[PDB]
């Protein structure tokens, strides 16, 4: 009633990755300008390439 | 001899199987 059976995933579940180029591109809408690494504006996204 | 027949619905257990393994499970359901 509250669990689900799925195919085994050997990679343990891959998530996305983000690219930042703070000195070249303008910040996309609603991102703040900053010098903290964990809060750079994001310029692109894709899957971490493990299959 | 008089023979009687009836309809039933058969259920397989869930998983990710090849085609040959699936056919074995269908035969096993009939036999049970």
């Amino acid at each position: 009633s509250w669990t689900l059976l799925t195919t085994s995933d050997v990679t343990c579940g891959v998530e996305q990755v983000y690219w930042s180029l703070p000195d070249m591109m303008q910040d996309p809408v609603t991102f703040r300008s900053t010098r903290q690494v964990s809060n750079y504006p994001v310029v692109g996204a894709e899957l971490m390439p493990v299959f | 001899d008089i023979l009687k027949y009836e309809w039933f619905e058969f259920i397989l257990p869930e998983g990710n199987f090849s085609a040959t393994m699936t056919i074995d499970l269908m035969n096993n359901a009939i036999i049970d």
